[PDB]
């Protein structure tokens, strides 16, 4: 017979195919909450972190919709409306608090505790910053800057260890690159610091590829799609 | 909305 | 000062943008049970309905694939994953099941009650139909049975009052007639009495086009088009 | 699986 471990990955699985990501989250749970000295594996750590992306995902984006119509009837000073919008949109804010406060405690509790490898250190402190940065995202004032603060100290920490263990061509530490130079740009409004990190990650992943090739090229050459993607909007904003 | 991993 | 049901209407379309469709659900359930003599205006009408067909959706598109799964287990004769596919199932099934007695209450206790045009009458009924036949698509047995004759006697109702009162190319018309086809088509296994239906549908709202026009255009010809796909690829089944 | 309104 089977493990509880065994059902709980396969009913991830199942969660992931009906598109039921809270409930896909709730048994990769149970997974991480049943470790001892070991780590998941990466299937399992993949299954984690998809379930996460995706339920913040949904609050993220109606969290984008809910703002701009807000900035909307602010610029009519239609109060009535802006008030309704923002009870909407706290609420909204409540979740993502919930959210990242949930993977946050396990990253601290469980996983970062068992990476044993450099491929999953860097990728639990890489998550501990994105979601200490979807908290940036909407908070303000004191909270902004704790949260900001919190983001910057994962990221430094994942990247002492993806630049001293890790290839430049891995996608782990590629993604690394492009989510802590977007950091720089929309929560500490850096444009400067953000294409510094951006290309000098692009140009080590060139040169990597241009004399040793490298291995799962499929997923680092989309990240370096994006990484480019970002960098040739990003300064032809500078100039424009 | 930039494009982040 | 605006009032509840003002705030409670926007509120719907809030979580419409942000789509939170359980909360849009909410919102237009707070307007229906404020409700005393009169009716839901098109709009309320048209989001309450919009929220629960895409509550549902989720859950059905969810069913639908856990099912193909299920029968693709079952196919190698792979019982643990089937029986773990089941539970899944079955929970789906549970809220397949809560969503649609929601409604179904909300119809019989205020909505039908209230409606006071052929333009109502036929929108509720027909909406009664609907859901008694989401239950049927996946109950077995005795529970099917049930669904599939209360799901008939609420089109017949419909049917009796549209046909009587409503142009043949007005969309919720056409829509009753679209969807009493496939209940026969997939819920009763009569393709002979689909396709009646459908095309007699469709060839009286074609006549009434031809001599007398329409307005309201944009819908009709479109749910005219749904009725032509399903016949034609009907008729090329009882063919092939 | 039909097209329905």
């Amino acid at each position: 017979a089977p493990t509880a471990r065994e059902e709980n990955v396969y009913m991830a699985k199942l969660a992931e195919q009906a598109e039921r990501y809270e409930e896909m989250v709730e048994f990769m749970e149970k997974v991480s909450n049943s470790l001892g000295s070991e780590e998941l594996t990466v299937e399992e750590r993949n299954l984690l972190s998809v379930a996460y992306k995706n339920v913040i995902g949904a609050r993220r984006a109606s969290w984008r919709i809910i703002s701009s119509i807000e900035q909307k009837e602010e610029s009519r000073g239609n109060e009535e409306h802006v008030n309704s919008i923002r009870e909407y949109r706290s609420k909204i804010e409540n979740e993502l608090s919930k959210i990242c406060d949930g993977i946050l405690k396990l990253l601290d509790a469980k996983l970062i505790p068992s990476a044993a490898s450099g491929d999953s250190k860097v990728f639990y402190l890489k998550m501990k910053g994105d979601y200490h940065r979807y908290l940036a995202e909407f908070k303000t004032g004191a909270e902004r800057k704790e949260a900001a603060e919190s983001t910057l100290t994962a990221y430094k920490a994942a990247q002492d260890i993806a630049t001293t263990e890790l290839a430049p061509t891995h996608p782990i530490r590629l993604g690394l690159a492009l989510n802590f130079s977007v950091f720089y740009y929309e929560i500490l409004n850096s444009p400067d610091r953000a294409c510094n990190l951006a290309k000098q990650a692009f140009d080590e992943a060139i040169a990597e590829l241009d004399t040793l090739g490298e291995e799962s090229y499929k997923d680092s050459t989309l990240i370096m799609q994006l990484l480019r993607d970002n960098l040739t909007l990003w300064t032809s904003d500078m100039q424009d | 909305y930039f494009s982040s991993n």
